[PDB]
């Protein structure tokens, strides 16, 4: 439930 | 089972060469308070993160890693990631940190903000240090994916210290490459592996200063940056 | 300088016969525990272990080399840091306990009886139990800890160069240990290189460690030695 | 002056 984990999985 | 340790020392020198994020810029400017400085600088953090996350990705052997390790170790690592960067582009100026082409700093700036000149100070000896030792740009790279695997490798295993084998069998044959003897080898392998600690300690200092500043709350920190910061406490 | 003319076996030697003494706990098994007792204990021990860490920094080659006002510094910076892979050091036969004393055995459970302790009771059980499988020899843990003792205040100042250089020979003594032990050249590097990654973790509890100390102070509810205060303040936290 | 001072003397 954060920002870091949108971007590894962009 | 994965595709890191097969690859052989130079293939892992030119993925981690290829890897490697751009130099980015700092705004256009009028003499640095201490809420426009920091601003610049967060401002400047924010956008080497989303670099730093898709060069993470390209590091032989971290897209193995589950997600939730792969979060860890970035969490616990950025800041030191983001400190090699900078001390590495500084090397060629000395007494002076290039955060970025056009915002070259002194430690007379650094007394712009308050305990700030510390770290400034760390930071300008760690670059002094590199140059001293001819710090090389595929042994730069190296020691940065060996911060990201190991700094949080005690706060989670096997894969990650096999591929931190596979970088110190890196950082070797460079060094045979350079023409170094097996002595002055281990003696360099040692003394770059040293800074590392050094390194922690800066992060550890800069990690304090950014929990101070969110408690002043007068420099805008992003949501990112706020995200980064609270995962070391 | 003889730190630079002893071969790899002396210098073994040399630091094996300089380690300090298990000391005891005043640990009292019918005291129940309370946070104000059990950190009284430790900072109690740690004041009692500084004496000796300090006199036993004088029997590391090279460091008597050194301006008096160096000296202060190394020891300043890296003391927990010496503490802390003592105390790891003499833990690794216990299994997710630290051995703070012979008569002072503590798990997780009890860290969690002082707020913030647990945190770096898990660190140290971690470090405890990368030395375990990877069966550090005491050989090598001397040589780790005098690198300490070198290394991490070295970056916070003619004489660096000596320091360095002992340092360079403490690394060709580590090789030369391994390759005593029958491994490889390249297990020689790659578990020269573990053994030193290790200490980036222990920076890095040292520096948790000295701001858990700084709160200690803060809130005076635990008893703090004066030599104990005056390395706390030798870091300066704000 | 301090105490680590004195007993890095003695
Ligand atoms: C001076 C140090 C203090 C670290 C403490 C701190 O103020 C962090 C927030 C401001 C960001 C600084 C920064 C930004 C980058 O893109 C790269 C960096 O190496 C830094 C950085 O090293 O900050
Ligand atoms: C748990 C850790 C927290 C370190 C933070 C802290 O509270 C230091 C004061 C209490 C001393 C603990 C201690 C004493 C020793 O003789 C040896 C040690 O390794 C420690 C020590 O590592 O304390």
């Amino acid at each position: 439930h954060k920002i870091l984990h949108r971007l590894l999985q962009d | 089972n994965s595709l890191a340790l097969s690859l052989t020392a130079d293939q892992m020198v030119s993925a981690l060469l290829d890897a490697e994020p751009p130099i980015l810029y700092s705004e256009y400017d009028r003499p640095f308070s201490e809420a426009s400085m920091m601003g610049l600088l967060t401002n400047l953090a924010d956008r080497e993160l989303v670099h730093m996350i898709n060069w993470a990705k390209r590091v032989p052997g971290f897209v193995d890693l589950t997600l939730h390790d792969q979060v860890h170790l970035l969490e616990c690592a950025w800041l030191e990631i983001l400190m090699i960067g900078l001390v590495w582009r500084s090397m060629e100026h000395p007494g002076k940190l290039l955060f970025a082409p056009n915002l070259l700093l002194d430690r007379n700036q650094g007394k712009c903000v308050e305990g700030m000149v510390e770290i400034f100070d760390m930071l300008l000896a760690t670059s002094s240090r590199f140059r001293m030792m001819n710090l090389q740009g595929e042994e730069f790279v190296c020691l940065k994916s060996i911060i990201l695997l190991n700094s949080g490798v005690y706060t989670f295993k096997d894969h990650i210290h096999r591929v931190l084998d596979k970088i110190t069998d890196t950082l070797i044959h460079l060094m045979a490459k350079a023409g170094l003897t097996l002595q002055q080898q281990h003696q360099r392998l040692a003394q770059l592996l040293l800074i590392l600690s050094h390194i922690r300690h800066m992060s550890n200092k800069g990690m304090e200063h950014l929990y101070s500043m969110k408690c002043k709350n007068v420099v805008p920190l992003s949501d990112l940056l706020l995200e980064m910061l609270d995962a070391h406490r």
